[PDB]
RNA sequence: GAUCCUCGGCGCACAGUGAGGUUACUCUCGCUCUACCUGCAAAGGUGGCGGUCGCGUGCCUCGUCUCGCGGCUGUAUAGA
């Protein structure tokens, strides 16, 4: 797909689904890509969460734009069904963002770091 | 309890008889044959379950009685399903089909009158059932389930025995054979695991390699995994997977790592591969049966040392998903599900040919 | 330059969240009849053919199969 910009190694992609899941517990997160738009806009976001499998994919492909505008570092994930149904939904989601990490800012500074080493960096 | 069955070369493949029937119901996800008249069970994401009468080889399956579930059964324990069923599991005894979905019941049904005779929840709320596999020549029965464990039942007991931890995603697949023993495969966490029942340990084979890594010691002189879907017992020593990256995989209890690999078994269509949604090694021989949606069921040889495999032919008929594959004897009889869908929900872009329905193969010698 | 207010008359498409909710068809292939009649068709009945039991019944082989009769009856392997 062409509006993923770098590679996620499944690691990860799991870490950040782990990532996510804490994060609707203990913390406060937004579903859905109008809704990620409007944290990314508002700069509340911390981390952006796009899924890989988009069926038009130009529905996310402002995100990437966006979000750098604001600075705010996203990642991959390659099911959207499996992203909202971490989410705490029964249907599929496009893109998500966490707002506050709660019980899981350790596990997404991690993140924010190892999508900075496989983006360039140091 | 090992390898002895070497028939693959005798296999009139090119010349097999193929046929399809039809079903009024939406997406078959699972089939199971029974074989001592031979009957196939299969079950689908509109509830219904359907007995099929299959020893008759010259002609196509003849159903012979249904029960479907529905709304009305929403509670876990009343007698029907009411979410999708996604496995399906034929006692050997003769006696019991038995179902499982995401509504998160095994059903137990007598063969006789295609009626409940037995309803064990779960008891968990994410305790979704995927794939059923009774112990060869046995009552006892293991259903892998989504959250993560794997639960195992004495069929004429109606009961549960125990429960089995191991897994970090959910247990997509499960195989057994005679062994008091099962497969099962992770999925996401790309493992395969060997569970020794009695023995109460278990081995962990893993996948998920690096491309790059890989490539690098190629250069010594392909496709991501991000996911290990099927599972296929060959004999009480050996197993085969299948992964979303087109990885069929023969793994001995040995070996850390696979045997042998047949990378994009099914081809491709920058470059897509076709997942592996089916895997049938019929027990203890040399021959193996693959199938995705990319129009045919590829059928496998393994070699007399068990350190490779190789293509037999293909069998072109099998338009659509795959969503399970099973094969009968008097003469081999290949039956697959085929449905427009996964089983499990996953999205598939353009399958050709959708359809749904029963594909059935015969090849002599 | 208008204010704004009222009324009146005439419209009621815009502000956030998030996964809840809701088998049938089409096309091909073939697929138990048949004579007759009651019969305008249609419709009905008889016949065919079969099968059935009781029984008789033909074998340098008198096993089994042959044959027929009384009762009755209509049912092929079945789907692609």
């Amino acid at each position: 797909a062409s509006y993923v910009k770098f590679e996620v190694p499944q690691d990860l992609a799991d870490k950040v689904l782990e990532a996510v899941r804490k994060a609707k517990e203990s913390g406060k997160i937004k579903k859905g890509t109008n809704e990620t738009t409007k944290a990314v806009e508002r700069g509340q976001a911390k981390l952006v969460i796009i899924a890989e499998d988009v069926q038009p994919e130009e529905i996310v492909a402002h995100l990437p734009l966006l979000c750098d505008e604001k600075k705010i570092p996203y990642v991959y994930v390659s099911s959207k069904k499996a992203l909202g149904e971490a989410c705490g939904l029964q249907v599929a989601t496009a893109s998500a963002a966490i707002l506050e990490p709660g019980e899981a800012k350790d596990l997404v500074d991690e993140i924010i770091k190892r999508v900075n080493e496989i983006k360039g960096k140091t | 309890g090992r390898v002895f069955r070497y028939f693959g070369d005798k296999l009139l493949i090119s010349e097999a008889k193929q046929s399809f029937t039809r079903v009024g119901e939406n997406n078959l996800t699972c089939i199971s044959c029974f074989q001592p008249r031979l009957f196939a069970y299969t079950v689908s994401k509109d509830l219904q379950l359907t007995k099929y009468d299959i020893t008759d080889f010259s002609k196509r399956p003849k159903k012979l009685k249904y029960a479907k579930g529905g709304a009305k059964y929403i509670p876990n324990t009343t007698e029907g399903h009411y979410d999708e069923i996604l496995t399906v599991a034929a006692s050997p005894d003769g006696k019991y089909v038995v179902t499982g979905g995401r509504d998160r019941k095994l059903i137990v049904w007598s063969t006789e009158s295609l009626s409940p005779v037995k309803v064990i929840p779960t008891k968990d709320r994410r305790g979704e059932v995927l794939s059923l596999a009774f112990r060869k020549n046995s009552d006892q029965l293991y259903a892998s389930c989504a959250d993560f464990k794997i639960r195992t039942y004495s069929i004429n007991q109606f009961s549960q025995l125990e429960i089995l931890y191991g897994h970090h995603d959910i247990v997509e697949d499960i195989s057994a054979l005679a062994m008091e023993r099962c497969v099962t495969v992770g999925a996401r966490d790309r493992t395969a695991m060997l569970w020794k029942i009695p023995d109460e340990t278990r081995l962990t084979f893993r996948g998920g390699d690096e491309p790059q890594k890989l490539l690098r010691r190629w250069m010594k002189e392909f496709f991501c995994e991000g996911s290990i879907d099927v599972v296929s017992m060959v004999d009480d020593f050996h197993f085969i997977t299948g992964s979303d990256n087109g990885n069929i995989c023969l793994w001995s209890l040995a070996k850390k790592k696979p045997i042998f690999t047949e990378r994009i078994a099914h081809g491709i269509l920058l470059l897509q591969p076709f997942w592996i949604t089916s895997l049938y090694a019929i027990p203890y021989s040399n021959v193996f049966i693959s199938g995705s949606w990319s129009g045919s069921l590829k059928v496998w040889k393994i070699s007399d040392n068990l350190r490779s495999f190789e293509l037999l032919g293909e069998l072109s008929g099998a338009k659509g998903v795959v969503t399970k594959i099973q094969v009968v004897e008097s003469k081999f009889r290949i039956l697959a599900s085929i449905a427009k869908e996964h089983r499990l929900g996953r999205w598939i872009a353009n399958v050709s040919g959708a359809r749904n329905g029963i594909y059935s193969a015969v090849i002599d010698q």
